[PDB]
Formats: C-alpha cells, structure tokens, sequence
C-alpha cells in the first residue's frame, strides 16, 4: 500500500546522520502513474554521499567503456595509471565480428601506463610515442582514441595538441576523449563526453562527400550496445521489415558507419540516456528525426515495428505486418510455455539507466509483476518516462545505497531481483533469485522476438531452479 | 528464429543462416573493411619474428597487461580483518572497478566504499568526504574498524590522509578510539601487491606503534604469517592446517577466507571472520613473523624487523617440494615443535605422485606469467618436476626478482631454454608463444586470447592455456583451490599432468588417422 | 628418420611422410581392405536408429562391457584389513589381470596371490595348492590374515573352499588360530560389487559367527560403516573426517585407503593400515551398521541384521545434498550427538556453490555409466542441479534398482527424458548416444572411444567424456578424488560446470567465425 | 662375485618353506657365459609354487592377448564369464590402422559373457547366436575366433563344431581357440595353441591359390607386435633395404596377409618364443626357412639387417649398405648425446619371453651394464640364447617371485629396472628408476634406428629424472 510503501522509506532512512539521510530522501519514491513531472515524485542525478556503497561507476566508464570501447575498427587508449583499463577489459559484452588484434581490438586492452616519471613530467610525449608505437603494431587500426584517466585532468596534460598533431602526421583520426573520473558524478556525464567527442571529431568527417548511394528507407539504431548480440537480433527485424541499417551505436560499430550515419533517413533510439545528445545534434544540424523505441518482449517490439514503419511509406508498413505475422506464433509458443511457469511473480530491478523502465513490458509480457524499479544514474527526463511504465505505489530509488537497497528487499520480499554483478551474490546468498540484468547473465540477447524467447526461458531456470528449495539445513 | 523446444542462445543462434546473410550485409554495406587477404596477410605477420622486434621495441604503449592498481590490493587486505569495512578515499568508479574484479573471481560478494571525490572536491581537497564518509560508513555498515587507502585522483593532488582523519576524530565526525588505519596508495606506482603491502604495514603500524615497551618479543609463544595478496581460498586453508597438524601456535594477520567464503543459508554476511584487532595489536609478541610472499611484502618486512624486532626468517613461497619443506622445517625451528609423522606422509604422497607422472610431465615446454611470487614458485616447481619453462613473465615484477629467478633457473639442468621477462605484457608474450612455441601457457583468463590467436594460425601452432592465477573468470570455483604446500603442489601436478594427457586425448582421437595412439591407458 | 633435438614418439613419428607412403602401400599391397566409400557407408549406417534396433535385439552377445568379475571385487575388500593378503584359489592368470586393472588405476602396487590351480589341478580338485599355497604364501609374505576367493575353473569343478582350508590347517600346512576367511566368488555370477560383497560377508561371518553370547549391541558405542566397492581415496577420507568432525565414534569395516596410498620415502610398504581383526571381532558391539552402498551390500545386509541383530538403516548412498543430510542427520540419530556447525557451514557451500553455478548446468542432458549405487547417486545429483540426465546405464543393475532409479526421476520434473537401461553394454550406448545425444557422457575410460566414434561422424555430433567412476586409465591421480558427502558434491559440481565451460570455450575459439561468444567473464 | 652372487641365492631360499626352496633353487643362476647348454645351469617353464606371487599370465593372455588379439580384420570372442575379456580390453598396445567398430576391431571387446545358466547348460548354443549376431552388427570383419576362456574346457563345451557349422554356414573362417586358462603353465602355452590354431584353420586356405604375384624378395616379419609401431619401424627398414613386407604377425595384422604369407620367400622370426612353432612349420611344409632377428639397438639392426640381406643377393646387400650409410649420422647423434648421460649404469630386468635377451645390446650400446635379467616363462632354448649375450657372474631368474625379486634388487642395487606394470610401483617406492618393458611406458617404438632415439631418450629422463634425488625428507 502507499503508506506502507512511504513507513518502509522512512524507517529505513533511520539510520543515516542528518545530511545523508536528509538527501537521501529525495532519492527514494512511492510511485503515482498519474504524475506527469518527475521532479514532484523523485529528485535525481546528484552527487553520491560518501560511505554509502553507491553502485555507481565513473565517467571514464561511461565514455570508455560503454560508448567508445564497442567501436570495432578503432583502437582506445586508456590514459592514466594501468588499472581503469584493467578492471574494465572484457568486462562488457558489445558483441562484435573481426579479427581481433588484427583489425578489431575491442577485447584488447590498449594503455599509457603512467608510473610517477609520467605523473610528475606528464604524459603529452608518452601519449604521442604510444601513439606512433599504435601505429606500427597495428597497422589496420581504423582510428585511435585517448580516454581519460583521473590523473590526465588534475596533472595539467594537454591530449588535444597531441591528438590534433598526431593525427595530422598520421593523417589518422585520434579522438581525445575528457571522461575523467572526477568529472560528473555518474557513467552519465561519460556518455556526454564521449557524444560530444564523437560529435567534435569523427561525425562531420563525410560532412561533403555524397558518394554513398542512399535509400529513402536507410536508418541507424541509436544506442544499442549489442551487449550478447542484442543489437544483431533487433537489426534483421529491421531489416525484414524493408529498413536498411546503416549504422549501429556503438555496439559492433565501425567508424565508416558513424560516418555515414548523418546521410541516413531516420534515428532509431534504444537508449535515450547514452546518446540523446548525439540524436538532438544531428537532428538540429542535418534535420534527422530520431524516434525512441522498445525491442524488449513481443509487446514493445511490435508496438516499436508499427511505430518505426508508420514514419515510413505503405511498403514498410506492409511489410512490418508480414513480419508480426511471421514471429507470432513464435513468441507465442514461448508465452505458452513460460507464463504458466512465470505468472504472478513479483519483481525487483536495480539498474543504471535505459533498462529499469526498458524491461517492464517483457516482464509483464510473462505475467511477472515489477513490484519495484530504480536507477543508478539516470535523469530526470528518465524518471518522467519510468513513472507510466510502473504500476501504481511501487517503489523507485535514485542511486540506491547498498544498505538501501538489501532493507527495501528484506521488506518487500520480490520473488526476483535484477541487477548487476556488485548486487547479485549478496541476494542469492539471502536466498531470493537474481538475474544479472547488465550482463544476461552470460546469455542472450534478450533483445527482438529470438531475444524474447532467451529471456523467458532464463528467468523461468533461474526463477524455479531446485537449488532455490535447499538452503535451509534439514536439521532445524 | 527460435524453436521453442530447443532455444538458442547467442551461440549458435547467429551461425543461423538469415543472421550470417545480415551480418555479410552489414560488413559488406557499411563497415568498409579491409580485404580477408589483406587481414590474413596482416596476421601472419604479427606471428612473425621481425614483429616480435618492433613489439619488443616499445617503450610507451603497454597493450594487455598482467598487473592491476594498488587500491585492489589495499581493498584485499583490509578484507582479511574482523568487521572492517575498506575505505577508498578518491573517487567511485574505482571502487566499482574493484569490487566488480572481486566478485566475478570470487563469485562472492565483495564489500567496499568509497568517499566519492569529485571536481568540486578536486580543486578543494578531499576533506568533507573524508568526514561524511567516515560518518556515513559507520552510521550505514556498522564495521568495527574502517581501513582507508586512496585513489589516484586523491594521491595527484595530494590529500593528506592522516591529517584528514584526525580532523574527523577532532571534529567529531566519528569517536576518536575508533580504529582507522589508512595507508596512502598510489595507482602510478607499483601494482596491486604493492597496494596489499602498504595497506598492511599501515594497519600493522597503526595497531602496534604507540605501544612496544609492554611488548617483549616471543612472549605470546606464536608465529605471524602474513599470506599478502592472495586470491586461492586453499592457501589460507593449508598454511592454517598445516601449523596446526604441527602444533605450532599462530596468528594470520589479515585472513579474508571465511568472508570471501560465506554460506547461502538465508542470510546475507557483510563480515565474517578475519584477523582480530587484539590479535594485531599482541602481535609483536610472536617469537617470529612469517611473510609467506615475500617478493610484494618489502614494507611491511622493514616495519616488523625494525619495529617489533623480529628477525623475519628468509624464506620463499611454500610452494613445490623444496620450498615446502623449507618453511616446515624453519616453522619447526622457530616453534621448537617437531614435524609430525601426519605432515612426512604427506612428502611422501607428493613425491609418489611426482614418480608416478614424471614420464608425462618431463622436457614440457610452458610458458607462464603471475604475480612475481607466485610466478617464482611455479617455474621452482616445474623444474623440481623436469619440465622446462621456456618464457617466463612477470608484469609487476623487478631487477632483484628477476636476478632471483635467473639464480634459481641456473640451479637447474632443466632451465636452459628459460627466460624471464619483467615489464612485458601479454602482447609480448605472445608474440614469444609463436616466435618460440610452448607446449603450455600456465597463467590467468587473460591467455584465453592467446589461445585463441595461435588456433587461428593453425591447430599445431595452438598453445593450450592452463588457468593457474588471478584473475580467473571463465571457469567456476577454482579460487577454492591450493597452490601452497605438499597439496598445494598435488593439485598444481594433477592439472599440469592431466592437461598434457586431455591434450594428447584430442590429438589422437581422429579416425583411422591418429587414433593409433589414442590408447586406453596413460 | 629422428631430429636428434626434438624426438618424435609414435605420434607424430608415424604422421611423417615416408611412414604415410608405406603404411599406404602395407594397406593397398596385402590388407585387401574393404573401399574407403564401404567403410564410411557401413560407419553412418551404425550411427542410425535402424543399426540401434537390431543393436537393441541382441540376445548373446556382449559388446563392450561396463561391469567386471567377482574375484576382483573380493580381492579389493580383502586389502582393506590390516596386514592382510588377497588369496586366489585357482588359476593364476586371473591374479594377474587383477593386479594390472588395480595397478593402472591406482598407480600403487596391488598386493595379491594364487595358488596356481592346472590341467592336472583341474581332475583331482584344489587340494594340494591350497595347502602348499596357503603354507607358502604365509612364509613367504608374512601377512598377519589371508582371505580366500575363488576364480571360475574353481567354482565349476566345485572346490570346497571350508573342507580344503580346515585340511590345510589340520594337516598343519598353517596354523590353526591363524585367520582364514574365505568366500566363493563365481564370476559368472553378478560382477566384482558382488564379489566384494561375498568376501566382506564372509571375513564379518568369519570374525563374528562363534561368539555372538558375549556381544551387545550399541556396547562400544561406535557406528560401523561398510564402504562396499570403492575405487576412490577421497571418499574413505571423508565418511572418516566427517564422523570425526560429529564426534560420533566409528569402525570402518575394509578401509584400503592407507595401502593403496603409500608413500615413496625409499621403502616398500606391502601392507598399510586396514581395519583390525579386533574391530572385525567387536563390530557386533556397535550401536548400529551403516552400508555406504546398500545396492551391492545386500549379502552382508543378511548377515549383519540377522547375526548381530543390528537395524542398517534404509540410507541412500550419501551423494548429492539430499542424500548426504540424511546420512548426516541419520548419523546423528544413531549417535546421538549432533550435526556441528562446521558441517552445516561446508553444506551451505555447497548450495551456495549450487546458485552460483545454475544457469550453466540447467537443462544440460547427460548420458551415464556405472556401477548401481554411484550411478544413482549421480542421478539424483543431476537432477537437484537442473541438469538433465537422458541416458542412464547399469550394466551389472537389476529390476529392483532400476525401479529405485525411476521412482528417483519420477519426483523430478528434470528426470523426463530420461530413461534406465539394465543389462546393456557400451555399445548400446554407443548408439544411444548417436541416436538421441546427449550434451555429455559421465563414465569410466572406456567412454574415450564412444567420444572417438561421435567426433568421427562430426564435430557437432561428438558427445565429450567427463570421466567420473572406475577405472579411469587415462588421467592421473583422479582416484584421489572424493565423489561422497559434500566435498564429492563440490568436486562432481566444479568437473561439470567447468567441463561444459570448457566445450563451450571450444566451440567458440574460432576466429572471426564463433568468437563473438567467446567470452572472457562467465 | 660370482661367490657372491650364489650365496646371495642362498640366503634369498631361506624364507620359503622345502617344497618351494628346493623347486625355485632350479630356477636361479649365477651365469657363465661360458655354458652351451642351458639346462646345466637353469630349469625353466615348470609350473609356478602356489602362493609366491608369480608374474605369470594364463594360456588365455598368450593366446587372445598376444598372438591373435592383434590382428586387424578379424573378431576374437573372449568366450566364458565376463572378466577375461575386460581386463584384457585395450591393455596392449599392438598398433593398427583401421575403422574400428567398423573395419578393424582390436580394442573392442567381444564376449559370450557367461552366467550361471551358461556354466549350467553350457554355452554352444549361445555361441552359435552370438556368432550370428556377431554377423549382422559387424558386416565388414574379416574372421572370428573364438578364444577359451577357462569355464569352457571344464564344462565341456564342443566350440569347434559350432565353429565348423557356422563357418560353413557364413562361409567365414571362424577360429575355435582352446586357450583355457588352466592349460599350460604360463603365457607359453597359449601362443602354441594359438600357433595351431592359425595352422589348422587359416593358415593352409590359399594353399591352391597362385594369383598374387610374388617377388624373389618378399618376406614376412613373423613375432613382431608392433607395441608402440615397432613393426612400422622395423617394417620401413626391411622396405628400404628392397626386401617386400607381405605380412607382419601378428601386429596390425590382417588375415589376408597371413593367408599370403606361405608365398614369402623368407621368414624373419623376431620373437622365437611365440611363433617359432608357426616358422618351423612353414619350413616343414613350404619349404620358406626362417632367421630370427634382433632390432634392438644400432648394433643388432646393423649385424641383423646385415644377415638378412645375405640371405639375399647383391642388389639387396647394397641397398642394405646405403641404409646403413643413411642412419648412421642419426643414430651415432644419440648415441653421442645420451651415452655420457647414460655410462657406467647397472640394470636388472624381468620380462616374459623375449626382451630380457634382446634389449641387451640396446642398453650396451648406451654404455649401459645389465647386471640381471630373467624370464617370465622362457623355455630353456631361450635360456641358451640368453647366457651368451649375459654378461659373467650375472644373476639369472626364471619366473622370479614377487619377494625373491625385491630381496635381488635391495642387495644387487641396480641403478634402473626394466619390467612390468606388477613390478613398477614397488620399486619407485624403493626409489629405483623404472621403466617398464612390457608397454614401452606408454612411449616407443623401440626398435630400429628411429625406434632407439626414443629408448635412449626415455632410459635418459627417467634414469636422470629429478625426482629420484627428493625422496628422503630434509629433516633427517
Ligand atoms: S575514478 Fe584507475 S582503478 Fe582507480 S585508482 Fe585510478 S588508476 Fe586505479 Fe574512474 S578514471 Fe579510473 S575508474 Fe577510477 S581509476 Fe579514476
Ligand atoms: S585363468 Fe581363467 S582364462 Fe585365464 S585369465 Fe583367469 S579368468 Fe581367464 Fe579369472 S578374470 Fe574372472 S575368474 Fe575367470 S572370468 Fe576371467
Ligand atoms: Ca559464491
Ligand atoms: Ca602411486
């Protein structure tokens, strides 16, 4: 109930000093449906209160690891000391075809290396010798980009001059990159660091030449990471549905299509948080409409097919219903066999940005309930869309502290819980079902129809796997 | 397509006929790569020995590195004691980095926090973070001691940690008999063992600096063992069991094994275990100190010889027979405690299976890299077992280390074609697994890449990889396994001996081709 | 022709060109080999349903088995005595073959002996070897009991193995008080289970039978426990740690755990350990029996509730977590003390290893081979993990198991594929394998050339071996492995989830083809 | 000393009790090279004293184990109770080419599989089924035999008119083999009863048959088994020397190449003990002499491949000379690389038939002493070929026992012992080197030039192995 709802927030807030708790608040709301503006239910995208165990990552991870690292044909740099590329290599799973080392290098990690010799110096001259070194290693590199350490931004180091110098000499396009972890307070200002960056240096390159043939129908997904393929399964419904993809952000991504995203008739947005910018840019500066839409469960997808085709002619639109015609009986077959197994169980979803208000209607789809859903670093403008998506006084966390997050859960009592890999042992250990939401969990992609059907069946093994009913000793 | 009797996941769902023509279109259509022939000629040159010299040239670009920030090992070790919670002072996303790491090699949860630095708090100083922070932490987590360590960012523009935390105390942020030991680590400098060694010397110091006259040393009758990084749950389980099979009495400073082990059984546990503040603060009592890796434990060996007085006895890591006995054998100079007839069976075991595999084991070629104690234990063993281990590898390690290895491979007939590389990645090495080819890669998740690009030039050219180390993400559960003593080596010669006889399985078993040499018994 | 520097072994020696040029030439020459085209037209038709059927209808002949005779089961619980030697009446031949299997799997010396029973041998009767066999032997060997078994030429012409042992001693070849139990052990009835179960029946009948006035039960206070044929180290190892770890006091009846395990320290042990003829003799006195592996216990299940008047318990064999907390907890009646913390903590392990690993091993479909007991006690550990089992094989089970199996599939929703085949040997699984196939084969060494014939017909049609259950030939040291209580759970869990992670990486290792999902974190 | 040596017999007798000591005092010697006549100095292939421990084998293991297991094409049915068959399964290694299951089945086990029922009824008409049953399953074998195991004489059971009936019926040669455990007193037997056997049934069937063509230089390599591709090895020599290979018994034999054997002009016998009934035969019938041959070793395949192509004219002595010339280089660099590693060492070995005489000269040529060998179950004739060769005051056992052979060893103090897989792990328990013969541990082929790089490669890494010097713990 919603004062239930409220009691839990504030007895939970209990044990925080004043200014914690006092900001902590804001971040914590019982959901109306009703309200239209965020910023009446839930305050967001704040800086963290120290000692809390926030979930948060960097901005270095945001510009590094989810819009820049995907990218197939370029080679990234880390700039800075030798763990941020350490911990973060392999880490995400942006699927990806190529010869890796060869003429891909996203598994690759690729750093500066900074020891005190270059923190007291600088880096500048190290940067420009590991850019010429790039250079004969690996000769089919398509491009180069210097991410950010912490220590770039504090020790004075100039990555502009160089990437500007360099790149000139190799006539190469290096892009530097400021996602310094200091900078922002989340992976979000990451993602503006890298869209902007993105925007400065590679975007305008084909900005003359009109070589390339373009179709009427020609479109780039926005924001998909292909994170276990997913971008790869959303793409050939697009594809069957008479679009042409041109261009995928980031995941699988090449710099060439980038480039050529620009001549693309319409923008396809999955993740509205990561790369909106870039959207409102191109838009603004070559007139291209972008259109967010939802791939997860057969729901959001065919409402997304409809939604994507009406902007096109009768054609597409035709042709999208042949195509619903074609992986109905599919999915359904997936419901029949999923949803018995599935019905009524409630859920808990702890996630960064797209995904809380994203994965709702596959749940639903599957008759699981989101009893509660919440972001790591999300905006408000996100929050506005989350609030018609959940249902009626569940609850929503902004930036939810470890302790937090484990209270609301003891209390609720969710069925299952989707976060990430920080979350998920302290769960299982509690005894309730996780499901990596970040990662899938090593399995997917959850994204289109053949992703819909990866989806049920995994939270129906994790759900109602026998390991579940063992925890208790027999022995009292 | 999916049939929903038998679902498909990513693998081999995109091997699906409509999936390869789209993503043939796609790389045809927009990606504008370079010709499969000139992507071949490209890679048949990287496996070259004229590549290996100009990738041996460098002196700025580090591609694939074998080593990770100091924090990571400040967190670790603050991890090993009783209700502490680690405190990173600096900035987030370290802390999610760290606990990440942890937690997927663990499959564990890992605790950590951090103060939350940012822009603002660059240009004025790590001050009101450190407050609240501490505030914070202890109000949330309840943690009986709170360690802090810091993050570059912190280290660059120069926080003072110790006047930090004496403001917060003095302010009233959080009492002042609360424990807080803190020790300054900078990413630049050193690797995560380094970061292990200062976090501990720090909480050593912290705990028994002010107070040494009461202390008398071998008063309390124990050894200290000090495990240092150590990411194998088995280690802390045997060199625990072993000293007490002996009798010897003993304390493990900084023992992280039942936290980073905790049972599901309904409840959720932050804490669990670790070294008692009591027992570090009575640990100059111990008649002597054991430093079980000795090559990252530098610091913390000034602060006990110097301070406590105790003669820290030279040892090298237990591991393989030699080693092995040596600690035993000094453990029972130190204690006075004989070695029992339990522990000599034991020997006995490890060589009978040393005889037994020998045959297989002998003149293997491997290649293999680590952490710089571990790594020299390994080739100590190989050699002990006579294999030869061609290139060996150690990112963190140094001159002295290296000039100790070289002595130790000198000691034996069997490393000759051996030698070590310092400050080299695993780019390098791969370049030297085809230059020169091992039989065997011995190392972590890291080499499952290298596997893979030797494959790719041939099935003969392909060098199997062999997980020992950290950090091992593809496989479940092998951070329950032992490297250290006489069943630290048993497992360590069970999986090198078996992984030569699976691989021979897969050579021979081809039909009417190499399936003569496919036989029942091994 | 021979590099001195890099010697080639049969393999790759043969792989060499002029080998190749003549062993074509052996082939084309004198072979007079069937086509090339007949072979593989014959090998895919032995792949199909059709070749299963007929395969499925044989009524005579045996191809491949998966069970051994009684003499080998009689002379392994015979080593589990203290200073006791196996004894073999009749021929020698049969000796040998069972020192060999032992010796291969174990890698230990197996200590056995015959009477060297002839031609001649044959018409008269056994008589003079065995009291010439049992007076040298005793000489000789100086082995403080010998058990007698007997081989088939024995068992049909029909030796009396109690009128030839007590003329021995009456004629006074050996000495009247020295022990002598005996046991007939036909081996064309049952298999060595059952032969194993003979010789125990017979050595506690021997032991017991006299005096049963003077014994109580539950007077020592002490549980015995009957391990029944085992060939690995680990689980004598921890039935033992974990009584230990209760506190409950025991008697392990044929522990060969000590022998089989003996040290190289320069001298030979033939004799190590064993259950004394004291405990044999106060077994009576034990407040219950507990039978490890009921299934082929039967015989002494006879024996101990109706001579000694002890309830056995009905206890599965104490594999899996279910079977193991029963075990336990039953323990825990009989003793009367109770399940410590320690134990509840390594369970809570387990399910924690169990969630951590789930998704892997979930819907994974297993074909298995065994004796009874172990093979059901993996069937019921597969299905607590989710896994799939579809091919289940016991060569020497009966109805009565083959009943106790399904009724175990029939409480799991994950035993629905699944289906029990009796009297089958390897070759019927062979074809099942290739008819319905499984994702993996559980077996002993004998399952290499099942896995040799499915990579044969492709890569995707190959089902990998996971060696678990005796004997395993081709590996080493994994008779050091533990498959019993929790720590076996752990072990079985860990090959499983790993064996599969391994293919997985397998299959995905190709370049530029599959190695988008070959991925560094699962 | 040869004084010595004698009173350390003695002293070994005193343990056993009269019966036994006075029968085994017949089977030790202290060597003169010197006697002609073996039986002066030793007995031999007597039955064993029951209860010593005594290497030996049954009948069965001669005759399905070595002599017939091996050939390719044909089925052996290891008839009577299941054990038989299956510790034998694959146990030796008696290389071959072939489909197996399909084309070649060595390493299959076929059996009767006896029951009570059986050993009660008895089992002829269970063969008869399983010979059809064999039929229908495996179309492509090429024979049946039909090996006794010992049930099969004791309940007297007819196999050779169920061989002769269905042999008609399938117009397939079909081998009844009475190789019953209980016969003979080792091994020995059964390869005579196997050598009969092939005689009688398959021997004689192209006896009127003058199709194949056959050259003056055609030989048959009779008694190799290839373990390990000994044969190939030995077999590629022969060939380069001109000689033509029509058949190799019985290693990757066919029994087309038997069946063409009587054709060969020669017959090289290297293993006298187990088919030297076969070669005399072959001479009394076809008039084809045979030569017995030594391969072990660069000396004994130089003196051997130089008799053999005596025996032959010019051309072939020649050709025998450029061979010679050809791996001279090769296996003098062994020898120059292994002999200093290798000087000076004692060896004891213990194998049943063959090689205790035969490796002798390998080991001398690696400046190796054998200071004691002995026979499993040699007869005498192979006692007289061993003393020669022996060198003075050598200990010489004949079916040594378990405790005899480990008293010999603790007072002899070889530096390595060659034997068997029974003997190995006590002795490496005892700290002495081992290697076993029987099997080449797994290694091999250790005949021929290529074959003896790799014998001493092996005698080298485990005589020298490290471990050895580790047994004693470091605190006393
Ligand atoms: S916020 Fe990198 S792990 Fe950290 S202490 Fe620095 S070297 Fe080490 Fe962000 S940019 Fe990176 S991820 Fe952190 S580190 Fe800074
Ligand atoms: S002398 Fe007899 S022929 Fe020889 S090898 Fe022995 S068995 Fe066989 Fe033995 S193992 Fe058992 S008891 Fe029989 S069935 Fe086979
Ligand atoms: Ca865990
Ligand atoms: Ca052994």
């Amino acid at each position: 109930s919603r004062e239930e709802v409220e009691s839990l927030i504030q007895e939970v807030l209990e044990v925080y000093p004043e200014k914690a708790r006092k900001d902590r608040n804001k971040h914590l709301a019982v959901n109306d449906p009703a309200v239209t503006q965020s910023k009446k239910c839930i305050i967001s995208n704040k800086k963290s209160q120290p000692g809390l165990m926030t979930i948060r990552g960097c901005a270095y991870a945001g510009s590094k690891g989810v819009v820049w690292g995907p990218i197939k044909d370029m080679i990234h740099i880390s700039h800075g000391p030798v763990g941020c590329g350490q911990y973060s290599r392999a880490g995400r799973r942006n699927y990806y075809i190529g010869t890796t080392g060869v003429n891909a290098f996203v598994t690759m990690n690729f750093t500066s290396d900074f020891q005190e010799k270059d923190i007291v110096f600088g880096g500048d001259k190290k940067l420009a010798k590991l850019i010429d070194e790039v250079e004969t290693l690996f000769p089919l590199n398509k491009g180069i980009s210097v991410q950010s350490e912490c220590p770039i931004g504090l020790i004075g180091d100039d990555i502009e001059s160089v990437s500007k110098v360099k790149g000139a000499e190799l006539s190469k396009t290096i892009v530097p990159v400021r996602c310094e972890g200091f900078r922002g307070v989340s992976q979000s200002l990451g993602h503006h660091i890298a869209n902007d960056a993105v925007r400065d240096w590679v975007l305008g390159k084909r900005d003359e030449d009109t070589t390339f043939a373009s179709t009427p129908y020609d479109v780039a997904i926005i924001g998909d990471y292909n994170i276990g393929g997913d971008a790869w399964s959303s793409r050939i419904l697009l594809e069957e549905m008479g679009l042409r993809c041109v261009a995928q952000w980031s995941g699988d991504g090449s710099i060439s299509e980038i480039e050529l995203t620009p001549k693309v008739k319409l923008n396809l947005v999955h993740c509205y948080r990561s790369m909106n910018y870039i959207s409102r840019h191109m838009e603004e500066k070559y007139g291209i409409p972008w259109m967010e839409y939802n791939f997860f469960g057969p729901t959001k997808t065919i409402e997304s097919l409809r939604a994507i085709a009406a902007k096109f002619d009768e054609s597409i639109q035709k042709k999208c219903e042949e195509v619903i015609a074609k992986y109905k009986p599919e999915w359904e077959a997936v419901v029949a066999k999923y949803r018995p197994r599935l019905e009524g169980k409630r859920v808990m979803l702890y996630i960064g940005g797209l995904r809380p208000r994203h994965v709702i209607g596959a749940y639903e789809d599957l008759g699981m309930e989101v009893v509660g859903t919440g972001y790591e670093f999300a905006h408000n403008d996100d929050y506005d869309r989350t609030m018609k998506e959940m249902g009626d006084s569940t609850l929503l966390y902004d930036d939810v502290t470890g302790y937090e997050f484990e209270e609301f859960v003891k209390r609720i009592k969710p069925d299952l819980i989707g976060s990430g890999i920080k979350e998920k042992f302290i769960f299982q250990k509690m005894g309730i079902p996780f499901r990596e939401m970040h990662s899938w969990d090593y399995s997917g992609p959850y994204h289109g129809f053949d992703g819909f059907a990866i989806f049920a069946r995994d939270m129906d093994m994790t759900l109602n796997n026998p390991c579940w009913k063992k925890l208790q000793a027999p022995w009292e | 397509s999916q049939q929903v009797d038998k679902i498909k996941a990513s693998y081999p769902l995109f091997l699906d006929q409509d999936y390869k023509d789209m993503l043939a279109k796609k790389r045809d259509g927009f990606e504008e790569k370079y010709p499969q022939d000139k992507i071949d000629e490209v890679f048949q040159w990287t496996t070259t020995k004229e590549y290996q010299e100009l990738n041996f040239q460098r002196e700025a670009l580090t591609v694939n590195p074998a080593k990770a920030c100091q924090p990571l090992g400040a967190v670790l070790c603050a991890l090993g004691f009783e209700k502490t919670m680690p405190y990173v002072h600096g900035s987030q996303g370290c802390v999610a980095y760290f606990r990440s790491y942890f937690n997927r090699h663990f499959r564990e949860p890992v605790s950590c926090v951090s103060d939350s630095m940012t822009e603002d708090a660059a240009v004025f100083g790590g001050q009101q973070n450190m407050k609240d922070g501490l505030q914070n932490c202890k109000a949330t987590y309840k943690p009986d001691m709170i360690a802090v360590s810091t993050t570059c960012m912190a280290e660059v523009i120069g926080d003072d940690l110790n006047a930090f935390i004496n403001n917060s105390k003095k302010e009233g942020f959080i009492p002042d008999e609360f424990p807080v030991p803190f020790a300054h680590t900078p990413s630049f400098v050193g690797s995560h063992v380094t970061g292990w060694d200062n976090m501990f010397e720090g909480i050593a110091r912290y705990f028994t600096l002010k107070s040494m006259d009461d202390k008398v040393v071998g008063s309390n009758k124990k050894i200290n063992i000090v495990p240092g990084f150590e990411t194998y749950l088995g280690n802390f389980r045997v060199i625990k069991r072993m000293l007490s099979e002996m009798g010897v009495g003993y304390s493990l400073l900084s023992d992280p094994e039942e936290v980073l082990d905790t049972p599901a059984d309904g409840q959720f546990r932050m804490y669990a275990g670790g070294t008692t503040q009591e027992e570090m603060k009575d640990a100059p009592n111990a008649l002597n100190t054991v430093l079980l890796q000795p090559w990252h434990l530098e610091k913390t060996k000034k602060f006990v010889e110097g301070t406590w007085k105790h003669e820290v006895p030279k040892l090298n890591i237990p591991m393989g027979l030699d080693w092995t006995d040596e600690f035993l054998m000094k453990v029972s100079e130190i204690s006075g405690q004989p070695i029992p007839a339990s522990l000599t069976k034991e020997r006995g075991r490890l060589v009978d299976m040393m005889t037994d595999s020998h045959t297989w084991l002998h003149g293997k070629r491997f290649a293999l890299w680590g952490d710089p104690d571990f790594v020299m234990g390994l080739v100590k063993f190989l050699l002990e077992l006579g294999c030869e281990p061609v290139h060996i590898l150690c990112h963190n390690g140094n001159k002295r280390w290296k000039k100790a290895v070289d002595a130790i491979l000198a000691a034996s007939p069997y490393g000759k074609n051996a030698t070590v590389y310092i400050g080299k990645d695993l780019w390098h090495l791969r370049s030297l697994v085809f230059t020169d080819k091992p039989d065997f890669m011995i190392g972590n998740s890291y080499g499952k890449f290298i596997q893979r690009d030797t494959l790719h030039k041939g099935k003969e050219f392909e060098v199997p990889l062999i997980r020992i180390g950290f950090p091992i993400f593809d496989r479940h559960h092998l951070h329950r396994s032992t490297t250290l003593g006489y069943e630290g080596a048993m497992q360590i010669l069970t999986t090198l001996v078996n992984s030569i006889l699976e691989r021979l399985d897969e050579e021979t078993r081809g039909m009417q081709a190499t399936d003569y040499n496919h036989d029942l018994v091994r």
